[PDB]
RNA sequence: CGUUUAUUAAAUGCGUCGGUCUAAGUAUUAUAUUUAAGAUUAUUCUUGUAUAUAGAUUUUUAUUUUAAU
């Protein structure tokens, strides 16, 4: 039998009903307190399933022909929008399964623009491309049809008066007060309102030390070669004081008070350094020379170094008879290299902060930063083309294959100075939130004594 | 600092809340939390500018006008805080308009929106953290099962999880009663009308905020009286006889027994609810007279409503 | 009264309910529905089987 | 809200990268910043996996 | 201190107060009204509308409406 005591089935499972009947909702029931917690917790995600798109390249061209259209054009527009994050994307076409993504050639690409990108943003040019094929600084002054004279815009004219108000002052011999090298990624790090430049007949730029440019200045100046000769002083950016900066140990963040073992090995760094030859005891937490920090590091991490030289009971012979792991030194600094650089738009550019000495990034010129990405591109090419380690560390993503190709124990080492780095962070951000005095009564008394 | 709020009374009675801590205008429009719209003024479907039908609870009043400024300062407001990551109250802003004071926090993990801001709460402190005690900290969100009988609590939330709904109001707050329920409180809301409120909802410990609200805050300026805009609120007793029933008369006309707004609004006739909650124990009517302490001493059951309403 | 939905607003009635001609006889209502549900439907649907099954048999 | 980069980190290299050995890219890691999105962000790479059945 | 077709103790307007509203908006709040701010005070008493009400009417005045010869 099938017992059945009536009341049972309502024929529309009990949430969508009254006692019986489906009860109405009409987003009037609904109060907006609901829905308010979106000023923070941010709303649901389609997150697209990443694909490498060889089964839709059937054939070879639609591969080929989005290397540009789809890859490319994107490198070519963040050579011009922002250099820095020109790294980030080389990840995100590479995590979603593209090949050549750090192939020798996409850099020797993105460096050629990001180097060139420059030098036609200085001229005026606010879109890297023209069309879905041509990039705007290969409009020629006919139709198509002009040899090289190119189309300047009413902004590039102006964009060229600037450069060649700066060339005349300091060939007058004063200071070529450029006025686009106070031009930073905010506008003008001066906290000055941002002078735009198609600029009005009734705010001429002027200078109170008599110098003359106007239209009939800049016209012959229409092709490009006429400019990277002349105004070559000021649209190329300066290399050598960041020649080799990331391809050296600098933990900006990393105090010499601040290890993963945060006293032992630190007692044997004063135990070194008051039985020494020129000794120093340490109290004052104050950052040492950066190369011998990255030491402590190579001799923390594995208790197999730490004890290895631990025994050792003289100076140099701790900081020079591990010169074999300072061979090793280059190999994890290839990782804080992409690691760091990589994810997010904020890890790059405080990031930055450390090797090339920005003490802002977002105050810093951009004739100072375009320098510095084209002197981390042309460091991440001797990467990817010079060693062979490079290449699949490039491709590697999580931290398992990350270990097997290079060095497992190399990876043993930053992975204790990045969770070095952060576990910083983690001072800052729970410092702020540690101090609790809050109660019924002491938030009463925290007036007067906010009195006085 | 004295009284964290003032009233600061600029002319002899136009006296405004200032509350020394309040944040400069400047530091107040905040972009990802600035929402503006055109309010429709009364006018519901067909313009047509009139109040609600008789039973419905959407508020189109007659009277109202110029509910979004355009160029007021009109930031929106969390009213779910979460339940015990830290707190760090960043600044207090104060909108006339939305008579709420509500302070900025950055709560611990970055999230630096979170706006309801409790009575004695200062700026630049911890305030999620809990002491030695239970929550009994000013400004920890307590769900209700944490609070003893007779304490005060804001921004209650009708529905756990569905935010925080029961006083919001400056000032405001309810009062736990001690029920007898299995697993449910009874809260004694402001309108003196007991609610059985789940007490895994979450309220905000503490006051509400911007006391003296209640009273002595008072405009008298043509100019200043542009905090609370609404339309001009016509004697129903000079409406052209023909279109409303109170009407000429020659003279001051007292009005008619049975007053009406246009249907109806008799004295204390019109009560309007229409619909009670499972959860409603004694209306506002049903308290109305007794007094604030004595629906404060009883323990509430089941057996309490009345099951005749 | 929530059996039959009276509140009361004058007392000495409410005294008089009890007996008034609307409890009691809502009181003898609510009682022969339990009569029949206590004793009555299930023997009255047991007479009904024990003639049927006695037609076909018998 | 796993909101502060210290916070994400603390997350992404532990569950998303260490537990499932998936990798976010950068403007994914951007709203992957919930208990309810690191749900879904592993519930669709983790769905495009299962080799399409094969009738 | 505004605002009006025969232009004003017209009608606005702040406060107080009365009533309504805890499943669309915050019951020191917003609806719906009566007054008018400020300063003194705001008296006596009820036959009807309203509320509450108990098959309805008929009865019936805590507060409100209107009333006080």
């Amino acid at each position: 039998v099938i017992s059945y005591k009536a009341g049972d089935y309502h024929l529309v499972p009990k949430k969508f009903t009254v006692g019986k009947r489906i009860a109405v909702r009409s987003y009037l029931d609904r109060n907006r307190t609901e829905l308010s917690d979106r000023t923070f917790m941010p709303q649901k995600n389609w997150f697209r399933p990443y694909d490498l798109q060889d089964g839709c390249f059937d054939r070879d061209h639609e591969r080929l022909s989005y290397r540009f259209y789809n890859l490319e054009t994107k490198v070519i527009w963040k050579a011009f929008d922002t250099p820095e994050l020109i790294g980030m994307l080389l990840h995100d076409e590479t995590v979603k399964g593209n090949s050549g993504m750090y192939a020798p050639d996409m850099l020797d690409a993105a460096l050629h623009y990001t180097r060139e990108a420059r030098y036609w943003r200085c001229i005026g040019i606010t879109k890297p491309f023209y069309d879905r094929n041509t990039l705007r600084a290969h409009c020629w002054e006919d139709n198509g049809l002009q040899v090289g004279t190119l189309v300047m815009s009413q902004a590039m004219r102006h964009a060229l008066m600037d450069l060649e108000r700066a060339v005349r002052r300091k060939e007058l011999g004063l200071e070529p007060n450029y006025l686009w090298d106070r031009w930073g990624p905010i506008g003008f790090i001066d906290g000055a309102r941002a002078d735009y430049l198609p600029r009005f007949e009734h705010n001429p730029y002027v200078d109170p030390d008599g110098v003359d440019v106007t239209e009939i200045d800049v016209l012959p100046f229409n092709t490009h070669e006429q400019i990277r000769e002349r105004y070559r002083d000021f649209i190329e950016p300066d290399t050598a004081p960041f020649e080799e900066v990331f391809r050296s140990p600098s933990h900006g963040s990393l105090t010499t008070l601040a290890d993963i073992p945060n006293a032992s090995v630190v007692a044997l760094y004063k135990d070194l350094k008051l039985k020494a030859g020129t000794p120093v005891a340490g109290d004052a937490v104050e950052l040492a020379p950066a190369d011998v920090r990255t030491l402590f590091y190579l001799s923390a991490n594995p208790e197999w170094r730490a004890v290895a030289d631990g025994k050792a009971s003289w100076e140099e012979v701790v900081d020079a008879m591990q010169p074999v792991q300072a061979e090793l030194d280059e190999k994890i600094d290839a990782a804080r290299l992409l690691q760091n650089t990589r994810h997010n738009a904020e890890r790059v550019r405080a990031f930055f902060e450390e090797k090339c000495g920005f003490h802002d990034f977002m105050y810093t010129p951009d004739k100072t930063i375009t320098a510095a990405v084209l002197c981390y591109l042309t460091e991440l090419r001797r990467i990817c083309t010079e060693t062979a380690w490079g290449a699949a560390l490039a491709k590697c993503l999580t931290d398992m294959e990350r270990v097997q190709g290079m060095g497992r124990d190399a990876f043993l080492v930053y992975r204790h100075i990045e969770d070095a780095i952060l576990d910083k962070k983690r001072r800052l951000w729970a410092g702020r939130f540690a101090g609790e005095s809050h109660e019924e009564s002491t938030l009463d008394y925290l007036l007067e004594n906010f009195g006085r | 600092v004295r009284s964290p709020d003032h009233g600061y009374s600029q002319h002899i009675l136009q006296k405004d809340i200032w509350s020394p801590f309040q944040v400069g205008a400047n530091m107040m429009s905040y972009t990802p939390l600035y929402y503006d719209w055109k309010g429709f003024s009364s006018r519901d479907y067909f313009g047509h500018r009139s109040g609600t039908n008789p039973g419905s609870k959407v508020l189109l009043g007659h009277y109202r006008r110029d509910e979004v400024r355009s160029w007021g300062y009109r930031i929106m407001v969390n009213h779910k805080p979460q339940k015990r990551i830290p707190k760090w109250l960043a600044c207090v802003v104060h909108i006339p308009r939305k008579k709420t004071f509500l302070g900025f926090f950055l709560y611990a993990n970055g999230a630096y929106v979170a706006e309801l801001l409790t009575y004695k709460q200062l700026p630049r402190i911890i305030y999620n953290k809990a002491f030695q005690g239970c929550l009994p900290t000013i400004g920890q969100t307590v769900s209700l099962t944490e609070v003893t009988y007779g304490k005060e609590i804001h921004s209650v939330e009708m529905y756990p999880g569905h935010g925080g709904v029961i006083c919001r109001a400056s000032g405001t707050a309810a009062v736990v009663l001690r029920g007898s329920e299995p697993n449910l409180v009874p809260l004694l809301l402001p309108s003196k009308e007991v609610r059985l409120f789940d007490n895994m909802c979450h309220a905000v410990f503490g006051r509400r905020a911007g006391v003296m609200y209640n009273k002595q805050r008072n405009f008298s300026k043509r100019s200043v009286e542009e905090n609370m805009p609404h339309r001009p609120k016509v004697h129903s007793k000079t409406k052209r006889v023909s279109s409303h029933p109170a009407g000429g008369g020659n003279g001051g006309s007292p009005n008619l027994l049975t007053p009406l707004d246009w249907r109806i609004h008799p004295r204390n006739c019109v009560k309007t609810k229409y619909w009670l909650s499972g959860y409603i124990l004694r209306g506002r009517q049903y308290n109305r007279n007794q007094t604030v302490a004595d629906l404060k001493s009883k323990t509430y059951s089941w057996a309490n409503r009345d099951p005749v309403y | 009264c929530a059996l039959c939905h009276i509140r009361f607003r004058y007392k000495q009635d409410y005294e008089a309910h009890k007996e008034s001609e609307l409890h009691v006889n809502r009181l003898r209502w609510v009682e022969t529905m339990n009569w029949w549900r206590e004793t009555g439907e299930p023997a009255y649907l047991k007479a009904s089987n024990e003639q049927w099954e006695w037609f076909e048999q018998h | 809200v796993f909101e502060e980069e210290t916070l994400r980190e603390r997350v992404l290299d532990r569950v998303v990268e260490g537990v499932f050995r998936l990798v976010p890219t950068s403007t994914d890691r951007l709203e992957l910043k919930s208990v309810a999105n690191i749900i879904d962000f592993v519930l669709t790479h983790v769905t495009v996996a299962r080799k399409p059945l094969q009738h």
